[PDB]
């Protein structure tokens, strides 16, 4: 029910020349509402039929105080380009993992672990109830609104946003043959399920401070040849809870369907009775001390392996072989047609 | 050439005047734009930190020096390389141009229920591919649906050289994804000659087939079993070959099966299909079918030409295998940006 604001930025707010950080497809600026002295940020996000379905989106899990707060979006011309003109809250807390990262003194609990775990669970909750599958959440997606203790972790980056079916799958049988029958098409399976393993793997995260896979692999939970107990190495995992240890196995299951769903995660007791959780220290503030480059290293794998649990509806369907032709194919057909004119004479 | 400043994937690009309409394309630093002196549609790549600890500085030279040596219809083929360090004293920044391509298979698997004629010629062009790769002595070892783009209409190209390197006896090991990845990596750890490739196009072309995956192994254990279930339990002649004490124990606890005929399982496949599977997933590696061997294969009869297959020349070491400082590296990966001759579109 938006209603996008056609009239230009500057007659309600005030533009400045201030960066607040480089996005992706262009620069986040300061901006202040002159009818309330309200300081915010500002997204280029240029008009395409992508953007309108985006904010559409990001409008509606605005009411979520765990997810960024759209405040208005207007329709005007930046720089000669058909843009619409994100306003946003301005989120100062820095990164989820920056906030470990820089830790004086206080060991990190396991408990405080589950209200984090708790606060993004709400966040994904609400965006499975409505139908909208967030894909791309991430550590640098998870931004707190200030630098205070009392800030709110909130959840952002919607550029690979998607509303889905609300269709619960009717989870495989046991008793499979032997032989592999032919897949049914059903890509929306992978909506809603690449969600929860992202929870997976930043609760991997939070626990020991590093990401499951080692390198260019992905989600296998090793510089030699290991045969056992590589799966929460007791360095650092020795005194994690079993119940823990084995909900991160359920929400990086291999297979979408099978995977655990948002409504199961928020109910299982570790996130539903968040208070009574033993309160064990963990090792994350000096892990991700020990290395900071190889931190940005792990932003970028989990991009790259996120790719691959979720699907790019914007990819073009490849055409029946007949119907193509490339450099290649006419190589080959035009060779074709040599032999019946050298059968000929 | 001049160059024009662009903020653009969290950093600022500039990049010749020449590529115009820059625009992000995902997950992927990658940008989408038109090529002004060749006409194409081509894609312009930003390698974010390149030279930031001595494994990036000497991965970026091995890397580079790479791209230069493809020359390919089927393989990914550097189009442009340029910085906008004026000189060595400002270079911090590298790019990389190449054809825009549309879509890769594992989404396509993903989204399209793929025809028996679309395997025949998706894998005749990886094969075709992996001839050329193959005849420089080198392994891709990270062939997988994700790194073989495809086109709109059909062709496709290979991608992701991150991990790859002229055939040595000894090498390092766990290299290759596990789903699409052989039995040799594990079993043995100096093996894996220029076959795993091999192996993973099987495990591709059953990927195209079905539209699931042949060995999803859950650990690096579980890969084992799903393997060894189709292939069979190895005998006691190829049970000599396993290195490791450990996993010899592993192989004679699980429960001894024989191969079973490949034409079981795939039910509606192409014979000629299944037959080439059964070539290219047999557990002795020396015994598995080449690249250059499967292109002569009746599955490929619509679209093979002998005189239209080429072969490399080979790709000698030179500096690939010392260890220097994060400058020399910068600089050697210099010397290559400067020494790139863009080929003509004839
Ligand atoms: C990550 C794939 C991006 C992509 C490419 C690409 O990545 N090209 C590319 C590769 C190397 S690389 O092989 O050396 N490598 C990965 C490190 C180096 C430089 C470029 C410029 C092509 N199409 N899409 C593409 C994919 C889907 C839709 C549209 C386009």
């Amino acid at each position: 029910g938006l209603q996008i604001k056609k009239n230009a930025i500057i007659d309600d707010y005030k533009v400045t020349s201030q960066v607040l950080g480089l996005g992706i497809n262009g620069k986040v600026l300061q901006i202040f509402n002159k009818r309330t002295q309200e300081k915010f940020a500002l997204k280029m996000l240029q008009d395409c039929p992508k953007a309108r379905r985006e904010v559409e989106l990001h409008w509606r899990a605005s009411q979520c105080p765990h997810i960024v707060r759209i405040v208005d979006v207007y329709e005007n011309l930046y720089a000669g380009r058909k843009c619409l003109l994100i306003v946003m809250e301005c989120l100062d807390g820095g990164e989820l993992f920056s906030r470990i990262q820089d830790r004086g003194d206080q060991a990190f609990t396991e408990r405080e672990a589950s209200e984090i775990m708790k606060s993004i669970g709400e966040a994904i909750q609400y965006l499975h109830s409505i139908n909208i599958a967030h894909r791309d959440v991430k550590p640098e997606n998870l931004l707190y609104t200030s630098k205070r203790p009392n800030a709110i972790l909130k959840l952002t980056d919607f550029g690979f946003a998607k509303e889905t079916t609300s269709h619960n799958s009717l989870t495989t049988p046991c008793y499979t043959p032997y032989y592999v029958a032919p897949e049914v098409l059903g890509p929306e399976k992978y909506d809603k399920s690449c969600d929860m393993w992202s929870l997976g793997v930043i609760m991997y995260i939070l626990l020991c401070g590093y990401p499951p896979f080692y390198s260019n692999h992905g989600l296998a939970i090793k510089t030699r040849i290991r045969m056992g107990q590589y799966e929460f190495p007791n360095p650092e995992w020795s005194e994690v809870s079993e119940e823990v240890k084995m909900l991160i196995r359920n929400l990086l299951k291999t297979e979408p369907t099978q995977r655990m769903t948002i409504t199961e995660f928020m109910n299982h007791p570790w996130i539903m009775q968040s208070t009574k959780v033993p309160q064990t220290p963990l090792h994350t503030s000096r892990v991700l001390k020990e290395d900071k480059e190889r931190w940005e290293d792990v932003k970028e794998e989990m991009t790259s392996a996120l790719a691959t649990m979720r699907v790019d509806y914007e990819q073009i369907k490849i055409k029946k072989i007949e119907d193509a032709s490339n450099p290649l194919l006419l190589k080959r057909r035009k060779k074709a047609r040599a032999l019946e004119a050298a059968a000929l004479a | 050439p001049t160059f024009y400043r662009q903020e653009l994937n969290k950093t600022i690009w500039e990049v010749p005047e020449r590529y115009q309409n820059l625009s992000p394309v995902g997950s992927g630093s990658v940008c989408a734009a038109f090529d002004t002196k060749t006409g194409l549609r081509v894609a312009v790549k930003k390698l974010s930190r390149p030279f930031q600890s001595i494994i990036h500085a000497k991965r970026t030279y091995r890397e580079l020096r790479l791209l230069k040596h493809m020359k390919h219809e089927n393989v990914i083929g550097l189009l442009d390389v340029f910085t906008p360090a004026r000189s060595l004293e400002e270079f911090n920044d590298v790019y990389l141009v190449t054809h825009l391509m549309g879509a890769d298979l594992n989404n396509i698997v993903k989204c399209q229920k793929l025809t028996d004629d679309h395997v025949q010629f998706l894998i005749y062009q990886i094969l075709r591919g992996l001839k050329y790769i193959h005849s420089a002595d080198i392994i891709h070892r990270d062939l997988k649906p994700s790194n073989l783009a495809v086109n709109e209409d059909c062709e496709l190209k290979i991608l992701d050289f991150g991990l790859a390197r002229h055939t040595d006896d000894e090498m390092t090991g766990y290299v290759a994804t596990r789903w699409y990845r052989a039995p040799e990596i594990m079993l043995n750890w100096m093996h894996y000659n220029q076959t795993v490739d091999i192996w993973s196009v099987g495990c591709i072309m059953a990927e195209l087939l079905t539209g699931r995956t042949l060995f999803p192994g859950t650990d690096h254990i579980d890969q084992l079993k799903l393997i060894l279930r189709l292939v069979g339990t190895p005998g006691a002649e190829l049970l000599k070959k396993i290195s490791s004490e450990s996993a010899r124990n592993y192989i004679q606890s699980l429960t001894q099966m024989p191969k079973m005929n490949f034409a079981n399982v795939f039910i509606g496949a192409n014979p000629l299909a299944v037959d080439l599977l059964e070539k290219m997933l047999v557990l002795d590696s020396d015994k598995r079918i080449t690249a250059a061997q499967a292109l002569a294969h009746a599955y490929f009869a619509q679209y093979h030409d002998p005189d239209d297959e080429p072969v490399a020349d080979p790709y000698d070491q030179s500096f690939e295998s010392r260890d220097l400082l994060i400058d020399e590296w910068k600089s050697l990966t210099y010397d290559e940006v400067i020494s790139f001759v863009p080929p003509p579109l004839d």
